[PDB]
């Protein structure tokens, strides 16, 4: 008994890197994803350096002497194809090393930044050796647009899948429709940690927010009013450390929370802040008041807290999934 | 249950041809509204009965525009020769009528075999239809053909099996279309 | 077949399609594209059943072009004019709603005029119902020059409008082959 799977989501939410660990989990051409990765890099680096100055206050740096530095990373920053060379990770390196650098890293929100950021700098000296080959966490992390449908096809206990990774971007969510037709079951994605960001499309519409209204799109859907949803509320850990760091309050980004208490039914991982917990269920209960409003038990929503770069996590959750599927005979 | 259920069916290995009443309203500026439409009703009658012989099927006809094909509704593996015939008759044919008329008239035919998609959209007034980028392919064909010669592609002619004397059609010339995905097009002597 | 003295032809039209459409081994090589055509299509038939539209002929769909044409269940007199503009207006509504559920941005382009055709059929092999006349030749080429979420009417249409409650404006001067240039104007909103 074969099955499609649609993945949707916001831009960044993590479909793709869901999709990575279904190969690493159900099925050597790292040799062509170490540019991708180098790019990341570089996109990182100059990022932040970018931000530094525009950033309200004005970021300052803690080396005067590395101003020379910021001005390498922007010279290179347009440039077509980089070769990388050896001073390329010394001078970045010499940069995240910058405390000023960093404090403008803690502010990655005003601005756009993607999310291996931290990760993949934390590693200059490993990504820049030319024996240098990715880890299968490197792969996970690793960060790519998707522009189009994709479709992997693998098998479970002699079971096939057929996963469907699309864009999250808006202007690719006119080519969504086009899986409509004839799906098992719907695996949306949510960014948890993503509260107090804005998405690339606007820079104003919070991407959270746009999330939501996005899962209100497809579960108030008019050729989607009987399919299930499985809510994967992704980034737990991005969001744990937001919620604990407390820099940036959810009750300034959505004012709702301040009244909110945590729930009944809930199940805290072992050794769980309770104001993890308390933020997490927020996140998730939001989204169930959504398809609690409507659907009149033609179709259900089953929401998890997954965390998508866990090979661990996403091997557990995949499971509780394929039981809905037979449980519920989709 | 969720999407309307649609009357379409993919079907692969099928000639499409289309037809253009050259200098239609270089004619329709000189006989009656009435004249014009007993013409056009005149013409495609005896079409249609060319296109019942030569295997073909009328899909549609928009005022001077016609076009069959042929593939269908069952598979012909003969699909390349029905719709050249066809296109042989459609010249002849509207030479003859051409006659009456009493005006300057000639078809340009455009033809190209590739897969399709056909059926009937939307729940009033049906009416068979195709769709595919074959279909567009084989339209543009016709477009970007020339008066008493039939046009084909590349792989129209890889269906005739050497079959029929045929020249560069050159239509990447002719046509945009063409021109823009570098369609070898060629005509039949 | 008859003709008739005044009938209301109009086109609707979606450019934003073409390009939508994709023959890709993940859309079942353009199906599930039709898939979405078929039901606008089916959502736009879904009004000739309502009251107010209870005059409406939907002659057949080009494409994914619409046609539709009011005043030929006849033998103000000029008022299935302005309702040949509500149907207009109709199948926006309807196909914004559409965009909603599919992520899109379809626009819709019309071409609305009003003179004599001549209604009837055509074809020996399955007789197909059609409205002929240089009236709906205008009527489409109102609508391949006109402009997205906008209604394209002639002179004389735009004064039959605002004699209705109808703001109109010039588009400019537009070259209608046959019959020259022609002045046309956009409807108000
Ligand atoms: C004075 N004109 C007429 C008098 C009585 C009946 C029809 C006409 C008339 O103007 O017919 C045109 C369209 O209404 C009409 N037509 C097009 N599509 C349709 C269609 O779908 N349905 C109907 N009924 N008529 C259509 O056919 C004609 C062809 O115009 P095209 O713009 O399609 O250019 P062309 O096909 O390349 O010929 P051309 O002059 O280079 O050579
Ligand atoms: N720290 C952390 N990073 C994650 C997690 N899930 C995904 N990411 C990271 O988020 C980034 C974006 O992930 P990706 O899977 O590309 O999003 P997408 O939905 O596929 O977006 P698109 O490709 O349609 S535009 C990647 O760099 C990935 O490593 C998570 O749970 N924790
Ligand atoms: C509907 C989709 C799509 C892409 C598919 C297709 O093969 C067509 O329907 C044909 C070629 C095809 O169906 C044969 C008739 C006709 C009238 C020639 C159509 C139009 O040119 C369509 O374009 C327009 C302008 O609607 C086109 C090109 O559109
Ligand atoms: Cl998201
Ligand atoms: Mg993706
Ligand atoms: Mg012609
Ligand atoms: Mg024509």
């Amino acid at each position: 008994a074969t099955h499609r799977l649609l993945l949707l989501g916001a831009g960044e939410s993590g479909k793709s890197t869901i999709v990575k660990q279904m190969r690493i989990l159900h099925v050597g051409e790292k040799a062509t994803k170490v540019q991708d990765i180098k790019n990341n890099l570089k996109e990182a680096i100059e990022t932040i350096v970018a931000a530094m100055s525009n950033l309200v206050p004005p970021v300052e740096l803690a080396n005067p002497e590395n101003q020379f530095r910021v001005d390498y990373i922007l010279s290179v920053m347009n440039v077509p194809d980089f070769d990388f060379p050896p001073e390329f990770y010394e001078h970045a390196k010499a940069l995240w090393e910058d405390e000023g650098v960093r404090a403008c890293y803690e502010r990655s929100n005003e601005y756009q930044l993607i999310d291996c950021a931290q990760y993949f700098l934390d590693k200059i000296d490993v990504i820049k050796q030319d024996d240098y080959v990715p880890s299968d966490q490197d792969l996970l992390r690793c960060r790519v647009l998707t522009s189009g449908i994709f479709e992997t096809k693998f098998q479970v206990d002699k079971v096939n899948f057929h996963m469907f990774d699309v864009g999250g971007q808006r202007d690719e969510r006119r080519k969504w429709i086009q899986c409509f037709n004839d799906v098992t079951a719907i695996i949306f994605v949510v960014a948890s940690s993503s509260y107090n960001m804005v998405i690339r499309e606007d820079n104003q519409t919070n991407r959270l927010q746009e999330a939501l209204n996005l899962f209100k799109s497809i579960w108030n859907n008019r050729w989607l009013r009987t399919i299930s949803v499985i809510l994967f509320l992704n980034k737990q850990d991005l969001l744990a450390e937001k919620v604990l760091a407390g820099k940036s309050k959810i009750e300034d980004y959505f004012p709702e929370f301040a009244r909110y208490t945590t729930p009944e039914d809930a199940t805290p991982e072992p050794g769980e802040d309770p104001r993890v917990t308390r933020a997490k269920y927020f996140i998730r209960d939001e989204f169930l008041r959504i398809s609690t409003a409507s659907g009149d038990g033609r179709h259900y929503c089953y929401p998890h807290f997954t965390c998508a770069v866990d090979t661990e996590n996403i091997r557990r959750v995949f499971n509780d999934c394929r039981d809905i599927i037979q449980r519920m005979h989709l | 249950m969720m999407f309307h259920k649609i009357y379409i069916q993919k079907h692969d290995n099928v000639s499409i041809l289309f037809a253009d009443i050259e200098g239609f309203t270089s004619l329709a500026s000189q006989c009656t509204a009435q004249e014009l439409v007993m013409t056009l009703n005149e013409l495609f009658a005896r079409f249609d009965k060319l296109a019942a012989e030569n295997h073909c099927l009328r899909i549609k006809i928009l005022g001077d525009c016609y076009y069959c094909v042929s593939g269908l509704p069952e598979a012909r593996a003969d699909h390349a020769h029905c719709c050249v015939e066809m296109g042989m008759d459609m010249i002849e044919a509207i030479s003859l009528v051409r006659e009456m008329t009493g005006v300057n008239v000639n078809m340009r035919v455009g033809i190209h075999s590739g897969r399709v998609h056909c059926g009937v959209l939307g729940l009033r007034k049906w009416q068979f239809d195709v769709w595919s980028n074959d279909v567009t392919l084989a339209n543009h064909m016709e477009a970007g053909g020339k008066a008493g010669r039939i046009h084909i592609t590349k792989a129209t002619l890889s269906y005739l099996n050497g079959d029929y004397e045929v020249e560069p059609g050159c239509g990447g010339e002719r046509n945009a279309y063409l021109k823009e995905h570098s369609i070898e097009t060629f005509l039949i002597l | 077949h008859q003709s008739y003295d005044c009938v209301c032809v109009m086109f609707a039209s979606i450019p934003d399609f073409k390009e939508f459409y994709t023959e890709s081994d993940v859309n079942k090589e353009g199906l599930e594209c039709l898939r979405l055509l078929n039901e606008i299509i089916a959502d736009f038939d879904d009004l000739l059943s309502k009251p107010k539209f209870s005059g409406v002929e939907k002659i057949k769909t080009i494409g994914s072009t619409y046609m539709a044409a009011t005043g030929l269940s006849a033998i103000r007199q000029y008022m299935h004019i302005g309702t040949m503009v509500e149907f207009a207006y109709a199948l926006v509504g309807k196909l914004d709603a559409i965009n909603k559920h599919s992520f899109n941005d379809f626009k819709l382009r019309v071409g609305i005029n009003h003179g004599p055709v001549i209604a009837g059929v055509i074809g020996a092999q399955k007789p197909q119902y059609d409205i002929w006349g240089n009236t709906v030749n205008v009527a489409s080429r109102m609508d391949s020059t006109g402009v997205l979420d906008k209604i394209q009417v002639t002179e004389e249409t735009s004064l039959i409008l605002q004699t209705l409650g109808y703001t109109c404006t010039c588009r400019g001067i537009i070259n209608v082959k046959g019959k020259g240039d022609l002045k046309t104007y956009f409807v108000n909103t």
